[PDB]
RNA sequence: GGGGAACUUGAGUGCAGAAGAGGAGAGUGGAAUUCCACGUGUAGCGGUGAAAUGCGUAGAGAUGUGGAGGAACACCAGUGGCGAAGGCGACUCUCUGGUCUGUAACUGACGCUGAGGAGCGAAAGCGUGGGGAGCGAACAGGAUUAGAUACCCUGGUAGUCCACGCCGUAAACGAUGAGUGCUAAGUGUUAGGGGGUUUCCGCCCCUUAGUGCUGCAGCUAACGCAUUAAGCACUCCGCCUG
């Protein structure tokens, strides 16, 4: 139920910030769903965009 | 981007702050027409943009007809300078 | 308004580092672009192997251009035998 | 650049030709022509050793630069010309120093662009580099085997080869027909695709046009007589009762390899 | 030859067992068909369990103690063989559920009821 | 109806934002399937309700490497979003279409519909040239059967893919034409805007536009629809008469 981005009041991802992307991907590398992250619907799509970009850039593994 | 729009409206300005005045509008419509036409030549198959082009040219057409019925003088003085038949 | 990221493989002598980054910045500025800021990361264990390197060198080139220089950049980057990956983003 | 003749007479019933918009001029540069008289399949002693040949339209040879030896001098290209020796079309490119040369016109070449040939040339269409500088996975044409000999291997219209990787003194390159080959890394090839890609789709309508090109008629072996071909003879139209179909000189001529099996080059071919 | 890796496929018709070295070098292998199961009985957990201890017996005489197991595919042999290993006296240090899960891969074969 | 003079709600323009698998072109990347060479490796592997054809001592399958290629973009993913419809999901960039919100600065009825006409229009299919991993009509073999030209198993050509043309059909479905106005509520959810406590979070109240689910009156032959009407009405088109 808790919505991390609107709770801490932060704007768009700024994809370089690789620290929280770990918290938002599973240890397996699977991107966590809304049912567990509790984030807002509008922000989730730009999330998976950011994770996909950094994944292509090899900051996050495709599978761990 | 948007600078040609300002150029066109400012140079076709009839009333000091007119942005309706369909003689002004049809200028922007013609600009969009030929710009999207050069885009179509480089992408033949963009049928959705083709649909947008059809919509916008139809809009320009009925605007022209309305201006014709409103006054022939303004029509003629615009069509001759814009060169379209 | 493009923020370019790219990687240069770890086994570069620090002599040739400055050469390669400097010539890339030369390409950007010569193709009409202007650098709004440069910035680096250095080492980081890659999330996965790419060719044979476990780690790599990470560099950032924050640039504002007319969107023609970066295509030439992409060509030069992919055709250089030493850079591994790179992308361009149109920052809004 | 392919056009159809509407069938007016009966000869043009099935016809296609290539309009020459890719070409930019009609008259060649006098300096680079050389004489050429057609041999018509006759050996030095006068005997005939190549059937189905001779009698075309007379043509004049234009010496092409297959070597690309001149390195470092910026080359400007201003022409695209027709050349009736090989399918491809050529470009007369003039250098900064002031001597001109002919080059196989590659696909996507236009008048006015620049040319470089050094071992550090930028990689575009028309440049030539020793293969060691060439990067993997880049289309290339006009390859050679012995360095300095000049391109031999990919020269016809629309023909191309792909580099599958460098591994040492040699290189792996995928020629046309896909039979990948091992080639020395010190050889110079021309980057790009040969620029007459539509040449295959020609539909020569008339027999007379093939004769203009200089191809004599070919008679089937079956309608020959027994003494002059292994198929000839037999009453009526006979099927060939000779197990394997055979050639005019005795060998079989369907589905069997012919290259002397001990040759040295084989060890490079077999990479495949 | 002290450490190794035991790989077992858990299919719906069979269960293979193979052991290898950390360098990916095989030592010995077994299977339901290797033991003598020919029909659908190869898919039973019992067949895979038997496979487990024959693999262990082929493993001990070369002197390997510690293992960790990779399981492939879904099947009834998932639970049988893994605990059959430690029943055979060996020590398996990790369980890895590695199966080929393509993102899209190739289009799968047609349905079974058309 | 015609003509003249108004006016701004309808319809547009400008101004500030917002969203999106909207479209076309170029390039890029990850897990796999297959094939190939290589190391290790013994005796079967594969498959179904049992089986069999197949592949294996010419060393399979398995398992650890390295290549080669072509197809689709896992979770995110949601009766979510966009598009007029077909349809559209990996990433980046180039070009480009439409929509909504708040405005009130502009024009002042410029609007709706639309026979013929024009363009799009899934999949199969056709023509030319490439490409071909997997799947797979046809076809072969093995099973089942009294028979099995099928259901099942092992292969596998055409196709499936790409570029340009052609065909113009689908249960192309919400089996509900387009536009406009009015007629109880409750409840989710998508993109917003305003306000009340703070310009913290997040609590609530209004508010447009979508997109679902229940449910009055009303309609319905019954199902059921019910502000996303199949209700109350007006224009325009198409279609029906065992």
């Amino acid at each position: 139920k808790v919505c991390y981005f609107t709770s801490n009041g932060i704007t768009h991802i700024d994809y370089k910030d690789v620290d929280l992307l770990k918290k938002f991907v599973s240890e397996r590398g699977k991107i966590l769903p809304r049912r567990v992250t509790g984030t807002n619907a509008k922000y989730q799509r730009k999330l998976t965009a950011a994770i996909k970009r950094a994944r292509q850039m090899a900051l996050l593994p495709y599978v761990s | 981007t948007q600078e040609r729009k300002n150029q066109l409206i400012n140079e076709f300005k009839t009333h000091e702050s007119d942005t309706g005045s369909p003689e002004v509008q049809i200028a922007i419509l013609t600009d969009s027409i030929n710009n999207l036409n050069e885009h179509l030549r480089t992408h033949k198959k963009d049928h959705h943009s083709r649909r947008g082009l059809l919509k916008m040219v139809g809009k320009r057409r009925n605007l022209l007809t309305y201006l014709r019925n409103k006054d022939v003088t303004r029509y003629r003085e615009l069509i001759n300078k814009l060169g379209l038949r | 308004k493009y923020e370019v990221m790219y990687i240069i493989r770890p086994n570069i002598d620090e002599e040739s580092k400055k050469a390669v980054i400097e010539r890339f910045n030369n390409v950007l500025t010569s193709n009409g672009a202007e650098i709004t800021g440069t910035k680096d990361w250095g080492k980081r264990r890659l999330a996965y192997e790419i060719n044979d390197f476990r780690d790599g060198f990470y560099q950032i080139v924050n640039v504002q251009s007319d969107a023609a220089a970066v295509q030439e950049f992409d060509r030069l980057a992919k055709i250089s035998d030493d850079i591994i990956r790179h992308i361009v983003v149109k920052e809004e | 650049a392919i056009k159809k003749y509407k069938p007016t007479s009966n000869g043009r019933r099935g016809m296609t030709t290539s309009d020459f918009a890719e070409i930019t001029t009609d008259k060649p540069e006098k300096s680079l022509l050389a004489p050429l008289h057609k041999k018509g399949g006759r050996n030095n002693q006068g005997k005939l050793t190549v059937r189905h040949q001779g009698g075309g339209h007379k043509r004049q040879y234009r010496v092409i630069d297959f070597k690309r030896d001149k390195d470092g001098i910026p080359g400007r290209v201003a022409t695209v010309e027709y050349d009736p020796n090989r399918s491809a079309n050529i470009a007369l490119i003039n250098y900064a120093d002031g001597e001109k040369r002919y080059i196989l016109a590659p696909k996507g070449i236009q008048v006015g662009t620049e040319i470089m040939s050094g071992p550090e040339a930028d990689i575009k269409v028309g440049n030539a580099l020793p293969l060691i500088n060439i990067p993997v996975g880049t289309v290339v044409h006009n390859i050679e085997l012995k360095p300095g000999k000049g391109g031999q291997l990919v020269r016809s219209a629309g023909t191309s080869a792909q580099v599958l990787g460098k591994e040492g003194k040699y290189v792996l390159v995928r020629l046309n027909s896909g039979e990948v080959r091992m080639i020395l890394s010190a050889c110079r090839a021309s980057i790009g695709q040969v620029g007459n890609e539509q040449h295959e789709l020609i539909n020569i309508g008339k027999a007379g046009r093939s004769r203009w090109k200089g191809i004599r008629p070919t008679v089937r072996g079956s309608v020959m007589n027994p003494n002059d071909h292994p198929h000839g003879g037999g009453e009526g139209r006979a099927p060939i009762g000779r197990k394997s179909p055979m050639s005019p000189w005795g060998k079989p001529t369907l589905g069997f390899k012919t290259r002397k099996k001990k040759n040295k080059s084989d060890k490079f071919i077999v990479r495949r | 030859i002290e450490s190794g890796i035991a790989h077992i496929r858990s299919t719906f018709n069979n269960t293979i067992v193979t052991i290898t070295d950390t360098h990916g070098n095989a030592i010995s292998w077994s299977s339901a068909g290797a033991l003598g199961f020919r029909g659908s009985r190869k898919s039973t957990p019992f067949a895979a369990q038997m496979a487990a201890e024959t693999a262990a017996k082929g493993s001990i005489e070369h002197g390997l103690k510690t293992l960790e197991v990779t399981v492939k595919g879904p099947g009834s042999g998932r639970e049988a063989a893994i605990r059959a290993l430690q029943a055979a006296g060996l020590e398996v240090t990790a369980i890895r559920d590695v199966t080929p899960v393509p993102h899209n891969g190739c289009r799968p074969p047609k349905r079974r009821r058309v």
